[PDB]
């Protein structure tokens, strides 16, 4: 009774343009915002402690 | 992808990452048991309860090791013998 | 209608629809058991691979440690000059053999730790 | 090892050449622009639409092919549906062999095909008859239902609740790898 | 990227393309040293039609007749209605 | 021989008809109801179909996010702005001073906060 | 352009979770019936049961002194003979009598049978967990013997 499954159900994704790499390149801006804000907070605290 | 030199990591992953849900479930169950124990303690108990202990069988007719209390047939002026 | 001629042939019995709901010739628990057995048996390859990897990794350590212990026994036992003159060359050969084992291990390890993706 | 030869002059030739037309006697048979739609012939136009007009107001695209008779049957009722609901949505008419990248984008596998799009991933509903049971009227009814649904969802929640999904980070690169050029990524 | 003077050279580009194709083939293709072809009981369209040339012909003639169309629109997986009609015929 | 084999074929085809009926029933009962809509389909096409379409691209294991970074090799006159040049001139060498400071701090923390072990006292 | 006005990050999370679940359902539907059911329900379920039982309950290695005291497991299937050193998981409220009944299948046990750990005899009206805690701490190897003396 014929084929019940499509090709993408078996074949592996593209090697260089894959799901996760596209996803992470799309998330890059939000992650940059997050981690930059965290690092800036920590640095400002350390500087407020060190200068005096 | 993988390789023969990655057999250690492959085996470890295959055998451990499926256990993480069970580990989290065990942690949650422990938290809930602790919560219930603390609620019971707040409510009140004749004899104390050890929180971080496996089992607490003590009651009015049982020692803290599962045996009957000695000298517990009568009543005492100062109340409970414990 | 276009497809009514074909859809008219699709009239099933009560037993037929019950058998379809149960999935008799489409679930194949025997196939599922065969898959489980094969998948569990396929765990021997990991053990084979780790054995090969550890052997190729310790080969130089062996050449450097156990043959070294043998050389040290010989040094501890020998006193004269002729035997020492002859044993210096054995020591040099051990040097060369260690380097050979290191080359072999490097080759097999770059083979075992090479990934396409 | 798997390979496919690059192409042939036949494949690269014009897929839509002209054919002779009959005199006004063969047309006499027993069974005997458009001011409301837009005939698309350029992937540039298709992308402009999908990326600006599909975000402004929904679009309905009919993907057809000349060899198909269902497409000829469905054309006129589609034009009537366009004349009806041209105030609420835009209407496009695409040929798969003339603009294939538009068919690859909409994920059409059979012709004819209606595609209702809004945001390019927020609401993409494809209507077709892969079996061969429906008809033009049924397809148009399904299209009307989908358009009603997308309009209702767009009005719902102060215009929000219709945001692009995977296309926000995929750029349709897994569907058509040629979008890497559009995005400016290298190819070396 | 390799430590060569010109990584954007045609030699490098073609080498990368050939390596890409060889990797994808060694991974996906049905061979005597298979990586991904394993635990196969329900095959996909491509492998199914490559192994059973009789079904490709039947499923194709039915598609061209049931729906007057071109082979370029051949569906990935046929409908069960079509399969049942084929079996009856 | 002849009769038995032909009857074998006939019963084979009876079994085929039964299988087909149950197949139709299974489909039209369970699968036509549980079939996914297609909104959450896989957002990709197989590399073989892409190759047949003439759409496959193979390259750029890396990427360049910003156009300022994409058009550097094409500008030929201002690959880097003046401000960017002045910022880049601060990283002509690696900072062994910063390396040393960070390594000493991390070693101090790792040794005297994270790797403390008991010792006997007499 | 990150974010949109009027929409909330929690709404975004909800939409993302919906997308993930729909994709999972699609991928499970378009999969082999021979592998997916097993790999998604039967191995996870068994692994979960085993891990939970091991990390939550407390087990004991049971031995028996003589062969004449072995139980009769001829009828029950998958275990036609007793083997010493058997791992037995119990509840914190279990007593020696309950353990003995569980061992002998709720049938008539021999006479004067008793339990010991590290040479120390337990009373029949004693909690196994506490008795082990007292006599053989972290060595739960129990022995069933006959106390005639
Ligand atoms: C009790 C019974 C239990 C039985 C199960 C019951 C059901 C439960 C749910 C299922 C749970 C199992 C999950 C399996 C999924 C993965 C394996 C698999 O087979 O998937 C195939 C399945 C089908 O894939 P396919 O058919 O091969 O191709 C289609 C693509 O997947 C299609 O891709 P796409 O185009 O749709 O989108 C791209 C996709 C890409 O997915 C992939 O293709 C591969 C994903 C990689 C997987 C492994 C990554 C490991 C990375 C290492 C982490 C290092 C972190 C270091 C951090 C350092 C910083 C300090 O994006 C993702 O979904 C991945 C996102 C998460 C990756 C996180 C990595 C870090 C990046 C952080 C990003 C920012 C956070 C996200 C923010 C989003 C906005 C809110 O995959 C999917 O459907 C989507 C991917 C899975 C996403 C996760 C889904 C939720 C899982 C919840 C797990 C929680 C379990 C605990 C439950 C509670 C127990 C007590
Ligand atoms: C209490 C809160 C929680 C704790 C947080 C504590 C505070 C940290 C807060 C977070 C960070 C700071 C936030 C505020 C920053 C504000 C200032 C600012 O914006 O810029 C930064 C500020 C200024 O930045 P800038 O304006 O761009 O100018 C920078 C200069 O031009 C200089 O640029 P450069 O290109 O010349 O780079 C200099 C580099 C020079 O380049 C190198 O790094 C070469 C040497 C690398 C060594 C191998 C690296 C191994 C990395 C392992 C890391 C994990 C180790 C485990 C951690 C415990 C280790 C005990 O030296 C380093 O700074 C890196 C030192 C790495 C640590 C050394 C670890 C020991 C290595 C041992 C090797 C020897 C082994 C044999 C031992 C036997 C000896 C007998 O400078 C920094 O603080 C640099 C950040 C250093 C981070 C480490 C470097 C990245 C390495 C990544 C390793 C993987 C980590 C994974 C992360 C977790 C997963 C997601
Ligand atoms: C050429 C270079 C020149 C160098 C010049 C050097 C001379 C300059 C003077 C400074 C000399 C360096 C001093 C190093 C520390 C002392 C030596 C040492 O490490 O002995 C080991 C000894 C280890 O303790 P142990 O009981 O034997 O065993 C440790 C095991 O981990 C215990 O095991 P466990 O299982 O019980 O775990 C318990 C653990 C549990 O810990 C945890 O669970 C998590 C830990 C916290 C994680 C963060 C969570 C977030 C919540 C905290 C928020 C903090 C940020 C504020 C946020 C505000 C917003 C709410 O508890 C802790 O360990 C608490 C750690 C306390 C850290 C907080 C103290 C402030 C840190 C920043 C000090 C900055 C000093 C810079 C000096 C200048 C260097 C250039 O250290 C201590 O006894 C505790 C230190 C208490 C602080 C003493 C500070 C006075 C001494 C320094 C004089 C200068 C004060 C300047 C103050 C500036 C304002 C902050
Ligand atoms: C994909 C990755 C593949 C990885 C392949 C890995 C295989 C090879 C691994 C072998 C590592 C062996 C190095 C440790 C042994 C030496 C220890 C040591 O330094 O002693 C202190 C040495 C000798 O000290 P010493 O003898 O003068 O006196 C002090 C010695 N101690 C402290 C031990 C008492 O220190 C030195 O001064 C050495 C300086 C000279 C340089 C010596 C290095 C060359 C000899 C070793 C070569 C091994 C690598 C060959 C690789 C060939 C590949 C083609
Ligand atoms: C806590 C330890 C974390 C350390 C390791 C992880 C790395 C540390 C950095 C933070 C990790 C999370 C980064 C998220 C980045 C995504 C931002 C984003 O905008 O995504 C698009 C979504 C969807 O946006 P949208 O589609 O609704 O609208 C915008 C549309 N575009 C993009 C087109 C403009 O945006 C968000 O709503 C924010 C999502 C991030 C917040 C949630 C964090 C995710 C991690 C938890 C996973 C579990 C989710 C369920 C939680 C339930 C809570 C009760
Ligand atoms: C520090 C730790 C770092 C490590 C990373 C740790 C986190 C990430 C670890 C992930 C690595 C392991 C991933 C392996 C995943 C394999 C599981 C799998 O894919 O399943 C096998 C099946 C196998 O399918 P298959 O058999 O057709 O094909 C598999 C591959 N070949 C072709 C080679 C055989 O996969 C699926 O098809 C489904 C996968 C998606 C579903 C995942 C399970 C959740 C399902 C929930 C939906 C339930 C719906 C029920 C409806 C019922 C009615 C219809
Ligand atoms: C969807 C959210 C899921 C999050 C995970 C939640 C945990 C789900 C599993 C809970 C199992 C509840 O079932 C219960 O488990 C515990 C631990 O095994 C058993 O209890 C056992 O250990 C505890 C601790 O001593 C005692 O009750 C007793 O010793 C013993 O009976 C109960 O006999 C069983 O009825
Ligand atoms: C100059 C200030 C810089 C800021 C640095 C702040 C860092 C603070 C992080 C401290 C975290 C330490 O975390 C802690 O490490 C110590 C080891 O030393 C561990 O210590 C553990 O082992 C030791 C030795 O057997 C025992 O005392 C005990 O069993 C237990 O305390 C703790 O289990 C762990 O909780």
């Amino acid at each position: 009774f014929g084929p019940t499954l499509p090709d993408h159900a078996y074949y592996g994704e593209h090697a260089t343009y894959n799901y996760f790499v596209l996803f992470i390149r799309g998330m890059r801006p939000y992650l940059e915002k997050i981690f930059g804000d965290c690092a800036s907070t920590i640095k400002n605290a350390a500087v407020a402690v060190y200068r005096p | 992808s993988t390789s023969p030199g990655l057999a250690f990591a492959n085996l470890t992953l295959l055998l451990d990452v499926p256990q993480l849900p069970a580990i989290w479930a065990v942690n949650a169950w422990r938290e809930l048991n602790g919560l219930f124990t603390e609620m019971k303690t707040l409510a009140g108990t004749s004899d104390l309860l050890y929180p971080s202990n496996r089992y607490n069988p003590q009651n009015e007719k049982t020692n803290r090791m599962g045996r009957p209390r000695k000298y517990n047939h009568g009543e005492w002026m100062f109340g409970n013998s414990y | 209608r276009p497809g009514q001629g074909s859809n008219a042939q699709f009239q099933t019995s009560l037993a037929d629809k019950t058998r379809g709901l149960l999935g008799v010739g489409f679930l194949r628990p025997t196939k599922m058991a065969s898959f489980a057995a094969t998948f569990l048996l396929n765990f021997r390859f990991y053990f084979m691979y780790m054995a090969r990897t550890t052997f190729q990794a310790v080969r130089p350590l062996l050449a450097f440690s156990v043959f070294g212990e043998v050389m040290k026994l010989v040094l501890a036992t020998m006193s004269s000059g002729l035997f020492s003159f002859l044993f210096s060359f054995v020591l040099a050969f051990e040097v060369f053999y260690f380097f050979l084992q290191c080359y072999i291990s490097y080759t097999f390890l770059t083979m075992f730790f090479t990934v396409l993706f | 090892s798997f390979a496919i030869p690059p192409a042939n002059a036949a494949a690269l030739a014009d897929p839509l050449p002209a054919t002779p037309t009959p005199p006004p006697v063969f047309e006499a048979v027993s069974s005997a622009a458009l001011k409301n739609v837009e005939e698309v012939s350029t992937m540039e136009r298709y992308e402009a639409a999908v990326y600006e007009e599909s975000f402004k107001k929904p679009i309905v695209c009919l993907f057809f092919a000349r060899f198909s008779l269902q497409s000829k049957v469905l054309l006129q009722p589609f034009l009537d549906f366009a004349a009806s609901a041209s105030n609420n949505a835009t209407f496009f008419l695409i040929d798969c062999d003339r603009v294939p990248r538009a068919a690859y984008h909409a994920r059409v596998e059979n012709v004819p095909s209606l595609v209702v799009m809004k945001g390019d991933d927020a609401f993409r509903q494809t209507i077709t008859d892969s079996v061969g049971v429906k008809t033009a009227g049924d397809l148009i009814q399904e299209a009307r239902s989908a358009l009603d649904q997308v309009l209702r969802l767009d009005q719902q929640e102060g215009g929000t609740k219709l945001q692009p999904g995977v296309s926000s980070y995929t750029h349709h690169i897994g569907v058509d790898n040629l979008n890497v050029y559009r995005k400016g990524w290298p190819v070396a | 990227q390799p430590g060569v003077v010109d990584p954007e050279a045609p030699q490098e580009v073609e080498a990368f393309k050939q390596a890409w194709h060889s990797r994808m083939g060694k991974f996906n293709d049905r061979s005597d040293t298979p990586m991904l072809y394993a635990y196969m009981n329900e095959l996909p369209s491509w492998e199914y039609y490559d192994l059973h040339r009789s079904a490709f012909l039947e499923h194709m003639t039915y598609f061209l007749v049931r729906t007057g169309g071109d082979f370029r629109f051949f569906p990935e997986m046929p409908p069960w209605q079509w399969l049942a009609h084929m079996e009856n015929l | 021989i002849q009769h038995w084999n032909k009857s074998y074929e006939k019963q084979v085809y009876s079994e085929s008809v039964a299988l087909n009926r149950t197949f139709q029933a299974r489909n039209q009962l369970v699968l036509d109801r549980l079939k996914p809509s297609g909104a959450y389909r896989l957002p990709a096409v197989d590399y073989k179909r892409q190759l047949s379409r003439g759409t496959l691209v193979e390259g750029a294991d890396f990427y360049l996010p910003t156009a300022q970074e994409q058009q550097r090799l094409a500008r030929h006159f201002e690959p880097y702005s003046e401000q960017e040049q002045e910022e880049r001139r601060k990283f002509r060498f690696q900072s062994i001073s910063v390396y040393l400071a960070v390594a000493l701090g991390a070693s101090f923390v790792h040794d005297y906060f994270y790797q403390r072990r008991p010792v006997a006292w007499c | 352009p990150l974010g949109v006005k009027g929409r909330s990050v929690f709404a975004g999370m909800r939409s993302f979770i919906g997308q993930r679940l729909g994709r999972l359902y699609d991928s499970f539907y378009y999969s082999q019936s021979s592998t997916k059911y097993v790999m998604v329900f039967l191995f996870p379920a068994g692994i979960f049961y085993t891990r939970f039982r091991a990390d939550t309950k407390l087990g004991y290695h049971v031995f028996i002194n003589e062969e004449k005291l072995y139980p009769d497991y001829s009828q029950n299937y998958f275990d036609t003979k007793w083997t010493n050193g058997r791992k037995v998981y119990l509840d914190d409220e279990t007593t020696v009598e309950q353990l003995k009944a569980q061992i002998y299948g709720g049938k008539a046990a021999p006479e004067n049978v008793k339990v010991a750990c590290r040479g120390r005899v337990f009373e029949d009206a004693d909690n196994v967990a506490m008795a082990v805690r007292a006599f053989c701490k972290r060595d739960p190897r129990l022995l069933l013997f006959q106390d005639n003396l």
